[PDB]
């Protein structure tokens, strides 16, 4: 129900606003690997949409 | 000049047109 | 990462001059003459 | 150990990095169609090369 | 998954913020006396307005 | 509460400090040979002095 995100100690020099939303873990393709096993759900992934 | 109020696009301040000071919205005008 | 980031912004037009004032004075003449047919106005980063 | 008050994640969440293995460990699948082992399984510690 | 060594919270604890819902989820109560749903329940996702 | 996706520790791990009590809580032993209580047990809140 509640997740405390924190990142440390940077010059917020020319910062614009935030944007944040929520999506399923089941539809998130991992870009950092070339091939991505466990990515079963071919389902219009909101991370790319 | 009031140049410290306008949201500047770059160095030139964004100064609007001259119809952006009044209005003439009547029924059929 | 500098305590006053004016040169690093104005070098890449985060915060520098307007899109028609830093260019060489022929290129403003070129990009406005070639306005309708060969438009190159989307490559010069008008900052706000 | 034995929470019993279901307020969950009081702990600082670090981002998941971008590779396969830190997102889920459900029964995945290779690109032609046989299922690949989950990351919980100790099967996926040697390079299975067909 | 299956700790078996009961040293608990090796994880960095972030403060609980000040509102109702991050402290417990026991069977609460409204100000006149009927019980309110716990935060685990999906009943408390719409504004129940009497 | 009810993970069901066994990717574990998404949470920021803080180092265990150097003393006895933050490493395990298995059935330990005193220096001559009788077993000492685990840290889960509430027996180890008073100084047992023989």
């Amino acid at each position: 129900t509640s997740v405390p995100i924190s990142i440390p100690s940077r010059n917020w020099a020319a910062f614009r606003g935030w944007s944040f939303t929520r999506l399923k873990t089941k539809e998130t393709p991992s870009l950092g690997s070339g091939f991505d096993p466990y990515f079963t759900y071919s389902g219009s992934v909101p991370y790319l949409d | 000049n009031f140049a410290s109020l306008a949201p500047r696009h770059g160095s030139r301040p964004f100064m609007g047109t001259w119809n952006e000071i009044g209005t003439s919205q009547l029924n059929g005008g | 990462a500098t305590p006053s980031m004016m040169p690093q912004w104005s070098y890449m037009h985060i915060a520098g001059q307007d899109a028609s004032e830093y260019l060489s004075p022929g290129l403003v003449q070129f990009a406005r003459a070639t306005d309708t047919y060969f438009s190159l106005g989307n490559k010069f980063r008008n900052p706000t | 150990v034995s929470f019993k008050g279901g307020v969950f994640s009081p702990y600082l969440t670090t981002r998941l990095p971008a590779w396969a293995g830190v997102r889920q460990n459900v029964m995945g699948s290779n690109v032609d169609g046989r299922p690949v082992a989950p990351a919980n399984s100790a099967t996926l510690t040697y390079a299975t090369v067909g």
